[PDB]
């Protein structure tokens, strides 16, 4: 069964996810719009 | 104590017959005053020689643990200078070995000082080869003058800094602080140490 | 006689880097 | 030097294994499959963690007991 | 010399503003009958 | 003029002396494996295995040697106490034995490659300089690991073919080399749980195959390639450091807090036992059960295993040690000769009290006799101190119930206070101190020095790591070129 | 015997200090 | 695309603009959040009159690990 | 027994390093036996 | 055949962000950067909350926050009870169970800021080994650094990992540590072991080759300056050197009796001692993890064991240690649950 | 109970005083290092 606590972890998962993504695409847009 | 005066005094001589500037012996008085505190400063003070410092290893370590058990001199600022100018030393020392040594290439300064200036910012702090080399002789010696300076105030026994009780809620009750930890080994220390009932 | 563990510890300690050092120096001061 | 300080010695087991020991600094155009390096490194992590936070009681499993209690199945 | 919005102005602003608040927040502490 | 710390460099270039160096250090290794294992076997005492077990001894890599099936000797004895008739080729003097002829061995071998550096095989039919392909040699040795490890994993762990491995009921008091199932549900990733370890050496065994054909038949990127120098014969270098590094680290981890590839009952038991009250809460548990179902309590008390009582003592206790404190255990408080009993206290008025254990922390500790309350109700002063609370004056009295001192009492203050003081560390035993002139302190078992052996390499190997890969990044700055 | 070794180390060092103050190697390289 | 100069800023007059009326505002913010009380609630830091609960005269104990939230609650008198 | 392996150098340890070499194991000598003879 | 050089393919995204972070601004942010700056400033951040409003009474017993009345030096981030024996204390896992509040109170902030932090100084030395590879030296720095990032790992992760549980770190403030230190003179004899004095000695002289350094270069200066003042007669474009070496080597075999003359082997020297004294006392606190102290002396022991009338310093400090121990572990460790009568505490006047 | 004693007024009235002396001298101590910057860049 889904425990609690590895729903937690799952969405732990997703967060981590959700940043990296988010300085990907900060890096990438910011370095299109200067080049 | 004569020995390591009078070595002192050797240094500006020979460092005026060779044709040196005379400010090496001021670097030297710091670990001399520090000696000089430690050896006859605090007995004086105290009263006895018995609260000299002996000739040891496990003396010395006694001896700093009577100082923390009767004087509080963790908490005093100027060992903490002291231990700051210490720290800092080691650092300037490391760092400066580093940078030098990377730099000579089979430059020396305007080299490394593009490294540094964006490693960790601080741009044009010492570009000057002999503003660096004055603020490594200085702040080390400045350091062990004052935490020497410290060890001479104890020997008439001020103290350290004492914040015992210094947080209380409503109603008077007491809440303890890192430093009521403190001051329980420093109480347990002080029983310890004397005798009293001495046969 | 008390610790020999201790005794033949110290004694090849101070010996064999000794020794090596010793004969390297020789071997280079040769040239 | 000519071919490295001429031929050296030729045995049977060196000709067997010389095909191994052929094709050096041969390279592929591109970034070839670092990508699928990328999606393995990331699925390694993910295990390491998970196994990480099962041997640390951070992610408590129903079947997993986590103890030496468990040597009596 | 004309845009904005660049690293420079996010690393000082990121350190600012919390030092600001903090620093009002320990001012209003000190003002505490306990 | 190459300085003392640069001097090995020379074999930076050649294959054949890299390869004979190689076979001499592996040649040392083994050689070091056979005779220690042949010191340990003629200082082993097999007479008792309860009360003087490996880990009393001070033994290193028996333990290993019986933890993949190695149990008699050609001397007759087995590590579980019986006698054995049919040792075979494969016991201790038989696997020391083959580890020596196997250095002698490559000693030649090392000795030959380095007369004959030159071979064709190390040269490339373009630009006819000596050259390797690090990512083929690399995939063929990866494919061997592989397959290796799933030999391993399905023929000698599972006991298919091979004897299996060591497994023992969780309290370390009857274990013995068995034979494995694998697990594959979520229980096989606890590593307690023995499944976990044969279904790994099979499943990653094959992974490692796969991976390995993959590393035969696809060239690296030329990004890749340049990005990471795969050219240069020092990037593997810190990669393997990096891979000990880690490996270092996960071993002496696994070893510290236990696990089921280090069963307690060959290296000892854990500081967290004793910490947690382990030993102690299954006897209490056990005696409680016993009174309920309907016995006296002696009789209750008296029908623990001796086993089970040893391991609950401090002495025992990996923590409690000493640097420079060298020898085994067995030398630190005696050999283990007897248990005198549980040791129960109480005072005139009738209620029973019990002793403060020491925690693991103290190297000294007073001695405290309080009841169930919590509350400290007598204890001894410092030295010659003012007494309130006094042995002599609350008048307290031992009685001893189980092992060797059954149903006797005392009420000579001398020797309840000594009784204390002894079972304030743990169950009170007896200990012979004449044979080995044991000082008086306590010793660290295996597991400690191998954990912190370990550990201390894990760091200097970063700090290998670190400088090799700084010095393979920046190797035309290094060598003063472009 | 703690003694006479502790004592043979001191004896040992200071030995060393001798002869690296009154025996060194000229330096000519920079002077 | 040239970083402009600390100088040139420091003599504008929108800088000046938006931060002497930004500034007091995080200032007053800051001496709010601590003086309604908010900063009490939010961080758990107990109050000077609720150190000590009625039932309970002596610093508290979480002696529990994966019931340590109701453990906290139930000692903090929440 | 081959050929000579070009790569074949001497190494050099001037006086200097033979003086650092024996006081760095004197003085760790000297630190060390207390303990080791407890 | 088809050769190939660097840099001769299309051009990707990867060009155009390495383009971008290794740029010329005021802050050079780079490929380690990403690393760096989030994690050194969530530590720096939680740190400075944690002293100004989280408090320890349901961990330690204590008070320890600006909001509560602690001053600069009695303020600390308290480690967290020893309950939670090594829980990572995620803000999601199953000790807080998400509720911020809950989670200041039981002391995961320690675990933020300890993680945090080490990810910073990873971060850290990629960045100076990135710079050094940009501007084309060798990375000396990285070692250097190497050096306090292996005290901190020891001391910050090690040493709790082998005991109980977190409890037992140092906690990040001033009393802290000065606790810390008496705990470790009290239970260990930290101060006897060889390593730390190893360590010891190569701080010291450390600062002793800092000051007498640059007292030696400062006082040696050539004379290129009609000026009193020194400092004006330098460009960073000289020549040569501005002191002389032969002076100050000769100063010193005539004073000391041994100089260096290599400019390069002294300042190695620098850089060496220090490195080599923080690795040993990283060493041996690894070894002290474990409960493995140099404490004993046994034949000391014994022999004062058998006659009173037999005292050295190292009994002295025997019973100092017995008294800091049985005097502080009443409130130290409040989960142990010890409560020692007047009778039993050790005293001097009881010997 | 834990109430500030003070009022608000000194709020604003020291809220000018460390607002205005912290926006203003932010730029003056890093106008040395931002001047000498760029002296470094694009040169090497
Ligand atoms: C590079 C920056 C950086 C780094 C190195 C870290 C690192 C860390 N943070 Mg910090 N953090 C950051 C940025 C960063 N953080 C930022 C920007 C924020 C604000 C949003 C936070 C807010 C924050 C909080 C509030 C907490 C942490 C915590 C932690 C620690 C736990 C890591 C963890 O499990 O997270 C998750 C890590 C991962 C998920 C790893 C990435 C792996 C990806 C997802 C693989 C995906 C592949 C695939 C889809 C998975 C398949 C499996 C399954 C889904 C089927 C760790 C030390 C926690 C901690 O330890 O505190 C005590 C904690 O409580 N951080
Ligand atoms: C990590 C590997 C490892 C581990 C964990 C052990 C563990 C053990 N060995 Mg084994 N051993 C090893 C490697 C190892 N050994 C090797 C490589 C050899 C070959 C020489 C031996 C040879 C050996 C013998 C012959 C014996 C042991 C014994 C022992 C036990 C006693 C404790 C001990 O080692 O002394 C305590 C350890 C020390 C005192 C070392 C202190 C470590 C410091 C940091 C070193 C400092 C060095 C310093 C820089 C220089 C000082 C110079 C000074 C001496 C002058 C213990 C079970 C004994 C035993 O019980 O067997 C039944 C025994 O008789 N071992
Ligand atoms: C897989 C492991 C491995 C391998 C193959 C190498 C190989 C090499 N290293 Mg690296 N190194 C390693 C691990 C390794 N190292 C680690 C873990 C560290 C951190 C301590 C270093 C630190 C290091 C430095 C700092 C330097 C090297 C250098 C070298 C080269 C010359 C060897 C040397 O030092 O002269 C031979 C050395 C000696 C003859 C001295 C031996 C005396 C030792 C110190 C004491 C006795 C050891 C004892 C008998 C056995 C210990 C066993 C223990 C490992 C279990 C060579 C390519 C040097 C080089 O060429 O780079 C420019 C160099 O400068 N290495
Ligand atoms: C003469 C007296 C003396 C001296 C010189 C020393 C010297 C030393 N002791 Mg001490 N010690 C002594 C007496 C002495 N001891 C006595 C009598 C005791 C009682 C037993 C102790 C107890 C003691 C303990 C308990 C410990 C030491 C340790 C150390 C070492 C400190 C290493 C270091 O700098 O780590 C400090 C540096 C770091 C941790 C690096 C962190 C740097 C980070 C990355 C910076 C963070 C960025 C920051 C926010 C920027 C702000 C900058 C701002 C401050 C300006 C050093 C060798 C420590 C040690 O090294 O053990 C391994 C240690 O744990 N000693
Ligand atoms: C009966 C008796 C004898 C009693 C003795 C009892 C007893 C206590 C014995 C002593 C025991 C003993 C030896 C204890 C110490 C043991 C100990 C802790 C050892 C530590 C060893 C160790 C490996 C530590 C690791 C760190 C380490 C390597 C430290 C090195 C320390 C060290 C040598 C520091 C340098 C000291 C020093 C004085 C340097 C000065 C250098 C110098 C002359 C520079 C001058 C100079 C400056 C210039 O600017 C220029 C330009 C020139 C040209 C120039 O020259
Ligand atoms: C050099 C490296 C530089 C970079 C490093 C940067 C930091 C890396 C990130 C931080 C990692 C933190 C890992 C925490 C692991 C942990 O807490 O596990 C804690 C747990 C153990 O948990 C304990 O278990 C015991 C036995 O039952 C008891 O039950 C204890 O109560 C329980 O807390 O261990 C693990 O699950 C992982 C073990 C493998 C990792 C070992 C690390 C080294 C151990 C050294 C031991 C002493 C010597
Ligand atoms: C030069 C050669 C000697 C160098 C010193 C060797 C170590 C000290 C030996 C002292 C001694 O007398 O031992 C004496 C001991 C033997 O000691 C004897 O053992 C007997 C066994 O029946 C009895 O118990 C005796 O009572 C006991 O005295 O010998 C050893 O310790 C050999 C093992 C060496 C240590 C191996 C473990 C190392 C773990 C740390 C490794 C990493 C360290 C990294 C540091 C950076
Ligand atoms: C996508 C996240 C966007 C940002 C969210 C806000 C961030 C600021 C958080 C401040 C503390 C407030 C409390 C939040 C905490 C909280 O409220 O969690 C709650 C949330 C759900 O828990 P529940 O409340 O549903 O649980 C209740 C019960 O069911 C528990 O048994 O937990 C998660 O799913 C994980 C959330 C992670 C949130 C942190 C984001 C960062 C993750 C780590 C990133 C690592 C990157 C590594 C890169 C290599
Ligand atoms: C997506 C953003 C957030 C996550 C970023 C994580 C870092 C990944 C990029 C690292 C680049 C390091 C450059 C060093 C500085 C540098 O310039 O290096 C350069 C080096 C080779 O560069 P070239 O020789 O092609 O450069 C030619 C010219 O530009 C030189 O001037 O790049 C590599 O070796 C790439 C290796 C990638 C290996 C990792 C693959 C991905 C692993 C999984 C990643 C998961 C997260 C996504
Ligand atoms: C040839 C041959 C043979 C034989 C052989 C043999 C018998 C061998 C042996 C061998 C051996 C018998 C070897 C040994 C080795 C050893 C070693 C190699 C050791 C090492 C050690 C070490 C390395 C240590 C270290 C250390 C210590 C001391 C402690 C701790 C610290 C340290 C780590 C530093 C015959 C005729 C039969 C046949 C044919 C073949
Ligand atoms: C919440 C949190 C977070 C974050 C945080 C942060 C990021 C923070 C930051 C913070 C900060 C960033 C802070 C700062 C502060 C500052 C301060 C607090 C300052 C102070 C200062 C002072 C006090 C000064 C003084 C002085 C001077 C210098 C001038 C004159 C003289 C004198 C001495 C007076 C997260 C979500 C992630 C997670 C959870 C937790
Ligand atoms: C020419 C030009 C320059 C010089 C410039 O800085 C910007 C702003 C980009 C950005 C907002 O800084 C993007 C910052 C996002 C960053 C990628 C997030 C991850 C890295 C760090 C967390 C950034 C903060 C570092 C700072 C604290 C030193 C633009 C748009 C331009 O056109
Ligand atoms: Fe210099």
């Amino acid at each position: 069964a889904v425990t609690p606590s590895l729903k937690n972890f799952l969405g732990s998962l997703i967060a981590g996810a959700t940043v990296l993504g988010g300085i990907a695409l900060a890096i990438t847009a910011v370095s299109k719009f200067d080049k | 104590l004569l020995g390591v005066y009078c070595y002192m005094g050797r240094e500006w001589e020979l460092s005026f017959r060779l044709g040196m500037r005379p400010w090496i012996a001021v670097a030297y008085s710091a670990p001399v005053a520090a000696a000089s505190a430690v050896f006859l400063v605090y007995p004086i003070g105290q009263g006895s020689f018995s609260d000299g410092m002996p000739l040891g290893i496990s003396g010395t370590f006694n001896f700093m643990i009577v100082f923390q058990a009767e004087h509080n001199i963790l908490m005093h600022p100027f060992h903490m200078l002291g231990v700051a100018g210490v720290f800092g030393g080691s650092l300037f020392s490391a760092m400066h070995g580093s940078l030098v040594t990377s730099s000579l290439i089979r430059y020396n300064i305007v080299a490394a000082h593009g490294y540094f200036g964006r490693l960790i910012f601080q741009y044009a702090s010492f570009n000057n080869s002999r503003s660096l080399h004055f603020f490594l002789a200085a702040w080390p010696v400045i350091g062990i003058w004052f935490t020497a300076l410290g060890l001479s105030t104890m020997a008439f026994n001020l103290n350290g800094f004492n914040f015992n009780q210094s947080v209380v809620d409503s109603q008077g009750r007491v809440l303890n602080t890192w430093a009521d930890i403190i001051n329980r080994a420093n109480l347990g220390m002080e029983v310890m140490h004397e005798r009293n009932a001495h046969n | 006689e008390v610790n020999i563990y201790g005794l033949t510890a110290t004694a090849l300690f101070i010996i064999i880097p000794t020794s090596f050092l010793l004969i390297l120096y020789v071997k280079t001061a040769s040239t | 030097n000519s071919d490295f300080q001429e031929p050296g010695l030729v045995t049977p087991l060196g000709t067997l294994l010389r095909p191994l020991n052929s094709e050096a600094g041969k390279v592929l155009p591109g970034w070839g499959t670092t990508v699928l390096m990328a999606v393995f490194i990331l699925l390694f992590a993910a295990f390491l963690l998970i196994i990480l936070e099962i041997y640390n009681s951070s992610l408590i499993l129903d079947d997993v007991s986590m103890s030496w209690e468990t040597l009596a199945k | 010399v004309y845009p904005i919005f660049t690293v420079r102005w996010l690393a000082i602003h990121g350190i600012a503003v919390p030092t600001i608040f903090f620093l009002g927040a320990i001012t209003a502490m000190q003002f505490i009958q306990r | 003029g190459l300085p003392w710390y640069r001097v090995h460099t020379v074999v930076i270039n050649d294959p054949g002396r890299l390869i004979s160096v190689h076979l001499m250090h592996t040649a040392l290794v083994s050689g070091w494996a056979g005779s220690m294992a042949l010191f340990e076997i003629s200082v082993f005492d097999p007479s008792d295995p309860v009360l003087n077990p490996m880990w009393r001894q001070g033994m290193f890599v028996l333990p290993f040697m019986t933890r993949l099936g190695i149990t008699q000797s050609w001397g007759g004895w087995t590590i579980s106490g019986e006698t054995a008739t049919n040792p075979g080729i494969w016991s201790y003097e038989g696997v020391a034995a083959a580890h020596i002829i196997l250095s002698g061995a490559l000693f030649l071998a090392s000795v030959w490659h380095w007369t004959y550096w030159d071979l064709e095989l190390f040269r490339d039919p373009r630009t006819g300089k000596t050259a390797l392909d690090l990512p083929k040699i690399f995939g063929i040795h990866l494919f061997l690991s592989g397959l290796l490890c799933f030999g391993f994993g399905a023929f000698h762990v599972t006991g298919v073919f091979g004897p299996g491995i060591w497994v023992s009921d969780p309290y370390g008091l009857t274990g013995s080399v068995q034979p494995v199932a694998p697990s594959w549900g979520a229980d096989g990733f606890d590593p307690y749980n023995p499944g976990g370890i044969a279904s790994h050496h099979i499943a990653a065994g094959i992974l490692g195959v796969l991976a390995g054909l993959f590393h035969l038949c696809v060239r690296p990127s030329i990004r890749l390639y340049f990005g990471l120098s795969m050219g240069s014969i020092e990037t593997v270098l810190s990669s393997s450091i990096a891979a000990v590094f880690w490996a270092a680290f996960v071993v002496a981890g696994t070893m510290w807090y236990g696990s089921a590839a280090t069963p307690i009952e060959l290296f000892g038991p854990t500081r967290y036992q004793w910490d947690q009250g382990f030993f102690q809460q299954e006897i209490q548990k056990r005696v409680q059960a016993s009174l309920a179902e309907g016995a006296s309590l002696s009789d209750a008390w008296s029908r623990i295993p001796e086993k089970l009582a040893f391991y609950d003592y401090i002495g025992n206790n990996p923590a409690k040690g000493g640097l420079f404190r060298t020898g085994a255990m067995n030398s630190g408080d005696g050999i283990a000769v007897g248990w005198l009993g549980h040791a129960s206290f109480k005072d005139q008025e009738g209620r029973e009290l019990f002793v403060r254990r020491m925690p693991t922390f103290f190297e000294t500790f007073p001695v405290l006799l309080l009841d169930k309350d919590g509350i400290v109700r007598a204890d001894v002063p410092f030295r010659k101190a003012e007494s309130k609370y006094s042995i002599e004056q609350v008048g307290v009295s031992v009685t001893f119930y189980g092992g060797e001192l059954d149903g006797l009492t005392f009420t000579d203050p001398a020797t309840v206070k000594k009784y204390a003081r002894k079972a304030q560390l743990g169950e009170i035993f007896e200990f012979d101190r004449s044979t080995l002139q044991s000082d008086g302190v306590f010793r660290s078992s295996p597991r400690g020095w191998f954990t912190f052996g370990h550990v201390c390499f894990a760091l200097l190997f970063f700090f290998g790591h670190i400088w090799h890969g700084a010095r393979t990044i920046f190797r035309d700055v290094f060598a003063g070129i472009d | 015997m703690e003694a006479l070794v502790y004592t043979f180390l001191l004896v040992g060092t200071l030995g060393i200090i001798f002869f690296s103050i009154f025996f060194r190697d000229p330096p000519r390289m920079i002077k | 695309p040239v970083e402009r100069p600390f100088s040139d800023i420091l003599t504008s007059i929108r800088y000046w603009v938006i931060h002497s009326i930004t500034v007091p505002a995080l200032f007053i913010a800051g001496w709010l959040f601590v003086s309604t009380g908010l900063a009490y609630d939010v961080f758990g830091t107990p109050r000077p009159n609720e150190y000590f609960t009625e039932d309970r005269q002596e610093a508290p104990l979480i002696t529990d690990r994966f019931n340590a939230l109701e453990q906290v609650k139930k000692l903090s008198g929440n | 027994m081959a050929r000579p392996n070009p790569n074949k150098q001497v190494v050099e340890l001037n006086r200097t390093s033979l003086y650092w070499g024996l006081l760095l194991i004197f003085v760790l000598a000297v630190l060390f036996s207390s303990y080791i003879f407890n | 055949t088809i050769a190939i050089g660097t840099y001769q393919e299309k051009r990707t995204w990867f060009d155009d962000a390495d383009d971008w972070l290794r740029q010329d601004r005021f802050v050079f942010v780079g490929w380690s950067g990403l690393l760096l700056f989030p994690c050194a400033y969530f530590a720096l951040g939680g740190w400075l909350t944690g002293t100004t409003f989280v408090t320890s009474w349901y961990t330690h017993g204590l008070a320890t926050s600006y909001l509560e009345g602690c001053n600069f030096l009695t303020a600390a981030v308290s480690t967290p009870a020893n309950s939670m024996a090594h829980s990572l204390l995620f803000v999601w896992g199953p000790e807080a169970q998400g509720d911020f509040t809950r989670w200041c109170q039981l002391g995961g902030l320690w675990a933020f800021v300890a993680l945090h932090g080490a990810f910073g100084l990873i971060g850290f030395m990629l960045r100076q080994f990135e710079i050094a590879r940009s501007v084309n030296l060798r990375p000396y720095n990285a070692i250097a650094f190497s050096a306090p990032i292996a005290v901190f790992v020891s001391v910050f992760l090690i040493y709790p990992l082998g005991q109980s549980g977190w409890f037992f770190a140092p906690s990040f403030g001033v009393a802290a540590i000065f606790r810390f230190i008496l705990f470790f003179q009290g239970f260990h004899n930290w101060t006897l072991n060889p390593f730390h004095m190893m360590g010891v000695a190569g701080v010291l002289g450390a600062a002793l080759l800092c000051a007498i350094h640059g007292a030696t270069v400062e006082n040696t200066l050539f004379e290129d300056g009609d000026g009193a003042n020194t400092f004006r007669a330098f460009n960073p474009t000289q020549a040569e050197e501005t002191y002389s070496m032969v002076t100050a080597n000769r100063f010193w075999s005539q004073i000391f009796g041994v100089a260096f003359s290599n400019k390069r082997w002294l300042h190695f020297f620098m850089l060496l001692v220090p490195v080599t004294g923080l690795w040993m006392s990283a060493i041996g606190v690894v070894g002290l993890a474990l409960n493995l102290r140099a404490y004993d002396f046994v034949s000391q022991e014994i022999r004062a064991a058998e006659d009173p009338e037999f005292e050295t310093f190292y009994t002295k400090n025997i019973l100092l240690n017995e008294g800091i121990r049985a005097w502080m572990a009443a409130q130290d460790q409040p989960h142990e649950r010890l409560v020692f009568p007047e009778e039993v505490l050790p005293r001097g006047n009881a010997l | 109970v834990g109430d500030v004693n003070a009022p608000i007024e000194y709020a604003v009235g020291a809220a000018i005083l460390v607002s205005l002396v912290a926006t203003a001298i932010i730029p003056i101590v890093l106008n040395p290092g931002q001047q000498a910057a760029d002296k470094i860049f694009n040169a090497k």
